[PDB]
């Protein structure tokens, strides 16, 4: 199949990003699309094979390279904010009448770097008002403060992540809508039987995988570097 | 007028090697009848082919048995190719061609010249130079003294210049007498009235 | 060659009739496609049609390649809640496929028995910091945002207790503002006048 | 094989080694246009013809790509059976009747070309001439070989002799079709 590296990454304006893509299935053609709102999917660059690279509908600002057959990578030199979005790589056969996409890639090109903030998670315990009125306990989680919105909330019950009875917000909440940009906030639930919650043994936890910075990233501010990490909170 | 193209199908699974593929559209009587054939060639040898009249891909040699079978098994491919009879042939003819090739007309530049100096009463040679014209179909004749003649006349067959312009030459075996005036006459659809050049002997 | 999905966003009750409109415009003989992208993953193929005038169908969906209307609308009769995703229309009469804007489909489950309630929750961190949980409301009510600014409200959310057979909506709301009761969390929100307000 | 007209809407040629390709469109035997595989752009023989119709280069680019692939496949399917060379035959003539002084054009028609890789240069009094030379693409021949044309602009004068120098692998040594205004 097809896979993209990095799945998500942050970068400072004027920087230089390199999105890589590697497909198994022996496909001759390869494509690099960019997803946004009000434009859906748009093609930037494609390739009929090794050594080949063709301009899509929006090639400006990007470069492409088809070194190998199974490898096609998109290159952004003087990155800009306008290049912030999701990138989907695709491989398919001749004439592109059959194409398979990859997992996707979230890219954040900030005017600087003084905006990255990890998530502030916190689990909220259910009220007896419901545990008795409906016989159903509902724990609520909340991740706030993060920026950019590259997050992934998961529920780990007794150490084992579960999806049975879960609901995570579709899209994060802009804490400061008015502002040209602001941290985001995500909320997720988890509804289990009343008789189950009522038991100090049943361990509950809320994990929030955050994607921010890493090694090669100068932090000229004060607080700790808002690097990639996992914030969380438990409850019994 | 956007022109369409035939799509080569994928082959199944110091010396030089040459590969060649082409989509041939045969228009018999304008678009009234159309025969479509695609040829796949590896080293001057046609190994597989799609004949409009057969309806499917066929292996011309054993080296093409694989490809043929696979392309005919997959309905998507077979219909893709098959449909090219319209989507390519008919489309280009009725579109780009009809408004470009089929309607281009170039008028010839006739001029009469004599081989050796004018040696009265001494056999010589007169030549008609019809050059730069399209389409092909054209006729030429020699007018001595008002009377057309065939004997002692020859014309090189159509000479294709390559730049979409044709050419032809016609030699006249005669003898430049005194007074008589020769004239070359040629019929070409690029004109309404046969252009005729004259030469006073 | 260009696609046009007029459908900005679509939302409808479970087991309804889905109809997303798509109109193309080429100079050739394009193949038409439909791609479904489920939140979180990349887009995948739903159905396609190479040859003009005839329909393609897959997993309950179906679309027709109408040349007279240069359209390729997507149809579904019994739209399940599972079919909630972003639907992309695409056409390719050359070497690469162009896509349309996109259409988001939200298929709300059917609440057998409403139960509008608004509880509260105290985190394990502190205790002064709480959260109001407006859940169990029937699938048809509209959860508005915050007309104020210091208050935050998330859109509907369908919870599902698999090994229990039970689906129920929800909608969390909060505010860093010290004074905030669960009776104001959804003031300008037209919610069931039969909501249980414990205390 | 009979018909009033014949259009070859798609002619893709690919050679290996060298990684050489060519993509053209032909009608009644003349070349409509060819895709410049490097410039990624269509090029019509008759510039006016390019004003009326059009063609997306990618149509040719995708094909060449497919042809390149299949070439690799067939080379194996016939355990690297190499191509037998041929001896190209040239012919020289003027575009129009020659008239000393009156600028004309010398045409060299090279035929039976295979493989489609050749050098065709003009010589003025045994001297290599550059400017004023226009070469065409490789045209297809029924026997699946090729043929090309080269054009030279000159001033008719008995004071000079010309000859079309053809250089190909199928030739033991370069050959030249002599031609003079005599």
């Amino acid at each position: 199949a097809v896979t993209q590296s990095p799945r998500n990454k942050v970068a400072v304006t004027g920087g230089k990003v390199t999105l890589s893509c590697n497909q198994t299935n022996n496909h001759n053609n390869m494509y690099w699309y960019r997803q946004d709102t009000g434009h859906g999917l748009r093609l930037i660059h494609y390739s009929y094979g090794a050594g080949s690279t063709e301009k899509g509908d929006i090639p400006d600002g990007y470069k492409a390279s088809r070194p190998s057959q199974e490898n096609f990578s998109l290159i952004l030199e003087l990155a800009t904010p306008s290049q912030t979005s999701v990138y989907f790589c695709a491989s398919g056969d001749f004439w592109g009448d059959t194409l398979y996409f990859g997992a996707g890639t979230r890219l954040s090109v900030l005017e600087d770097l003084k905006n990255v903030f990890p998530p502030e998670v916190a689990v909220f315990e259910p009220s007896e008002a419901e545990i008795s009125h409906t016989q159903k306990a509902t724990l609520v989680c909340l991740a706030t403060g993060f920026y950019p919105d590259h997050v992934e909330l998961s529920w780990w019950v007794n150490g084992k992540e579960v999806h049975s009875g879960v609901c995570t917000d579709p899209q994060p909440l802009k804490e400061q809508p008015a502002l040209n940009d602001s941290r985001y906030a995500l909320s997720s639930r988890l509804r289990v039987s009343a008789t189950f919650w009522q038991n100090p043994r049943n361990h509950f936890r809320c994990q929030v995988q955050f994607y921010g910075l890493s090694e090669n990233d100068e932090w000229t501010q004060d607080r700790a570097k808002p690097v990639t990490q996992i914030v969380s909170a438990e409850a019994w | 007028f956007e022109a369409q193209k035939a799509k080569a199908n994928k082959a199944v699974d110091e010396r030089h090697f040459v590969y060649q593929f082409m989509g041939e559209c045969y228009f018999t009587n304008g678009t009234q009848r159309i025969r479509y054939v695609t040829r796949y060639i590896y080293n001057r040898e046609e190994y597989v082919r799609y004949d409009s009249d057969v309806g499917e891909h066929r292996a011309v040699t054993e080296l093409g048995r694989p490809d043929a079978e696979y392309w005919n098994s997959q309905p998507e491919i077979l219909e893709r190719t098959r449909a090219e009879l319209d989507t390519v042939c008919r489309h280009n003819y009725e579109g780009p061609e009809t408004h470009t090739s089929l309607r281009r007309l170039e008028q010839p530049n006739v001029v009469i010249s004599l081989s050796r100096t004018e040696a009265l009463n001494h056999h010589n040679t007169l030549v008609c130079s019809v050059t730069d014209f399209y389409p092909a179909k054209i006729k030429v004749r020699w007018f001595r003294n008002g009377q057309e003649e065939t004997v002692g006349v020859s014309s090189t067959q159509l000479i294709r210049n390559g730049d979409w312009t044709f050419q032809v030459l016609v030699m006249l075996e005669m003898t430049p007498r005194r007074g008589e005036v020769y004239t070359c006459h040629v019929e070409h659809p690029s004109l309404k009235s046969p252009i005729t050049v004259e030469w006073k002997a | 060659d260009s696609v046009t999905q007029m459908q900005g966003q679509v939302t409808l009750s479970e087991n309804d009739f889905l109809f997303i409109n798509c109109t193309y415009s080429t100079t050739g003989y394009p193949t038409l496609f439909w791609y479904v992208q489920y939140s979180g993953e990349g887009p995948q193929l739903l159905l396609q049609v190479t040859t003009a005038n005839n329909k393609g169908s897959s997993r309950g969906f179906e679309a027709t390649y109408d040349k007279g209307t240069t359209s390729f609308h997507l149809q579904k009769t019994s739209v399940q809640e599972i079919d909630s995703a972003v639907y992309y229309c695409a056409a390719n009469s050359g070497t690469y496929q162009r896509f349309g804007t996109g259409t988001k489909l939200q298929v709300v489950p059917n609440i057998q028995n409403p139960d509008p309630a608004v509880y509260q929750l105290r985190d394990s961190k502190s205790s002064d910091k709480s959260v109001c949980l407006f859940t169990d409301f029937d699938s048809q009510t509209n959860v508005s945002q915050s007309k104020d600014s210091d208050v935050y409200i998330t859109d509907k959310c369908v919870l599902d207790m698999r090994s229990m057979d039970f689906k129920s909506n929800s909608a969390v709301a909060w505010s860093n503002k010290s004074d905030f009761a669960c009776a104001n969390a959804f003031n300008n929100s037209i919610i069931p006048e039969d909501t249980f307000f414990p205390s | 094989i009979e018909a009033d007209h014949v259009g070859t809407y798609g002619i893709s040629v690919y050679q290996s080694p060298g990684d050489i390709g060519q993509y053209t469109f032909e009608f009644d035997g003349d070349e409509l246009f060819y895709v410049d595989l490097d410039k990624k752009e269509t090029v019509w023989m008759l510039p006016e013809f390019g004003q009326l119709a059009s063609f997306d280069p990618q149509g040719g680019l995708q094909n060449i790509a497919v042809v390149k692939h299949n070439l690799g496949v067939l080379t194996k399917r016939s355990n690297s059976t190499p191509a037998t060379n041929e001896a190209p035959q040239a012919t020289v003539f003027p575009k129009s009747p020659v008239l000393l002084g009156q600028p004309n054009t010398l045409i060299c028609f090279v035929d039976n070309i295979f493989p489609p890789v050749i050098n065709i240069t003009w010589l003025r009094n045994s001297k290599s001439v550059a400017d004023g030379v226009y070469e065409t693409s490789f045209f297809v021949n029924r026997d699946y070989s090729f043929h090309k044309l080269s054009y030279l602009t000159f001033i008719p004068s008995d004071d000079d002799i010309y000859d079309c120098k053809v250089e190909h692998w199928g030739l033991e040594e370069p050959v030249l079709k002599h031609w003079e205004p005599e």
